[PDB]
């Protein structure tokens, strides 16, 4: 199977971009088509993510899972080459990304918007009046962090602990990231659906784990009960009053663990990259599409 | 148990919002028949 | 293409029970050639036992079903998702396959002298997802319920808990479960934090829908519910508390986040395999992992 797609540029290229776009070799792009020859608009998350003030990243992840992905490999003047990355084949995709996160062994990584900026990781196209942007590939728990630190800012907008939240931390080093401001009628799309879910588990939720933690937090204190500050919330006190019953508990939890699913897989936006063997030394890792 | 919204267009499904399914009132209008039409009860009750 | 992986190192006891288990699976570390005897399946997290980080290590390291077993070598095959396999249902805890159904990993909940070989080996539990989430419910209220009666043992009856928690039953299939009768307090058990973390996120629930609804009903109208799924919640959880720290509610909500997100992940049976053709007299049957 030959996975090659050349990209020609339909003007030239300066030495300065050549010498840009040469440091990013190997990083994660994405295409408009999955055919031969691409033309270079739709190359890149640029064509949604305009050079503009306000993003929206949902609508980038919307972008993500539509189209292919791609690694890059050969750059040259007025053409630059690429390789496709389709389902069944297994890749060697390196980390040359600027916000070094450091990746598990045989973790899995995933792919994001550009969530630390647009100067960042992008490539000013001038001789094609075009820019190319570069989707940010980040392991899975830092995306689901990230992508938390996004939602928690759009839902504490109307109450403002800004620092606290706008700045993801990694052991590697704590990067700030991005804030904008409304994520229009798909962030809040996405919010309404994790509010139906929510609202859905506040219906249905337990009584006898309340019964559980509301004399556990009385019993013991752990790094899972110190946010409560040894106060066991009110909502605890007025449901707790009810009695205990073991069938309508495992009635509750037959419906619990089936929307849990489903709101995992309402943190799945954006395709996921399954990895395996990733050397510490060379900085890339033996990975495919899952 | 109610909820509140502002529009819709044509469903199959009978219980469902709409435009096909919204009263078409006009308070205005009721209100003036309403206020002559108890005029006219009034001078009904004193021809007797 | 070349799959097996040769791991060397036994006497007649150990050929025996060894040879009982030539169909049955267990994770490696490496996908390589020859490997050591550390490298086996579960030999390193389960000697204190801890479903989260034994579901972790199953998840991350590969798979391998083996084949044969001599005096001194053990030639396996690692399991791959492109090709497909053959596996046999030879565990201790003996539940009936059927066709087509999804086949999940757990780790070993049945105790650790029901799944081993002791020469060391632990092998992971192969059985049915609705099974599998059928007995992790069971496992999870079973713990909660005997904690809130080592608590206060007027809250439930022992007996009450244990016609509804001893048995499971799919399809006809009515089999019975091992209960830790004397768990002891203060964790130290299996499934003795992922409850502690069950409890954690029905509290912070509440927390979580009062600040996610309220901060969605003033976006005015995306659609009916954000405001249509209100009615359906008791009006007792709705006007809880809706006052308190920003900083203290802001770590309640990410901690609730990750803590929901782990727990989701988790609740996702794990590494599914998917079987075609299962015979219960040669029990044996054709899976691919999915």
């Amino acid at each position: 199977m030959d996975l090659k797609v050349v990209v020609s540029l339909s003007s030239r290229l300066y030495t300065d971009e050549i010498a840009k776009m040469q440091q990013r070799i190997g990083c994660i792009l994405p295409l408009a088509s999955t055919h031969g020859t691409q033309n270079v608009q739709g190359l890149g998350l640029g064509q949604v993510y305009s050079l503009e003030t306000v993003p929206d990243y949902v609508s980038m992840y919307n972008y993500l899972s539509d189209c292919t992905l791609a690694v890059l490999d050969e750059v040259s003047v007025d053409s630059l080459i690429l390789t496709k990355i389709v389902p069944g084949q297994t890749y060697a995709i390196k980390n040359k990304y600027q916000p070094f996160f450091q990746w598990h062994g045989t973790g899995s990584l995933s792919v994001m918007p550009p969530v630390f900026g647009r100067e960042h990781a992008t490539v000013k196209l001038e001789s094609n009046d075009v820019d190319i942007v570069f989707p940010m590939v980040l392991p899975t728990p830092i995306a689901e962090e990230v992508l938390q630190k996004i939602l928690l800012f759009n839902v504490y907008s109307r109450v403002v602990v800004h620092m606290h939240l706008g700045s993801v931390s990694y052991l590697g080093h704590h990067y700030e990231l991005a804030l904008p401001e409304v994520p229009g009628p798909l962030g809040l799309a996405l919010l309404d659906n994790l509010s139906l879910y929510f609202c859905i588990m506040v219906t249905l939720l337990p009584r006898a784990s309340m019964r559980l933690v509301r004399g556990l937090i009385r019993h013991e204190h752990h790094d899972l009960l110190n946010l409560f500050q040894e106060m066991v919330p009110d909502e605890i006190a007025r449901i707790d009053l009810d009695d205990l019953s073991v069938a309508d508990d495992l009635s509750r939890m037959r419906v619990m663990m089936t929307y849990l699913q489903s709101l995992a897989s309402l943190f799945n936006l954006g395709p996921r990259l399954a990895t395996a063997a990733y050397s510490q030394e060379t900085l890339t890792a033996t990975c495919w599409l899952r | 148990d109610p909820a509140r919204l502002p529009r819709d267009t044509g469903p199959e499904l009978m219980w469902a919002p709409s435009l096909r399914n919204s009263l078409r009132v006009s308070p205005e209008a009721l209100e003036l028949a309403e206020r002559e039409a108890e005029r006219a009860r009034s001078e009904r009750w004193d021809r007797c």
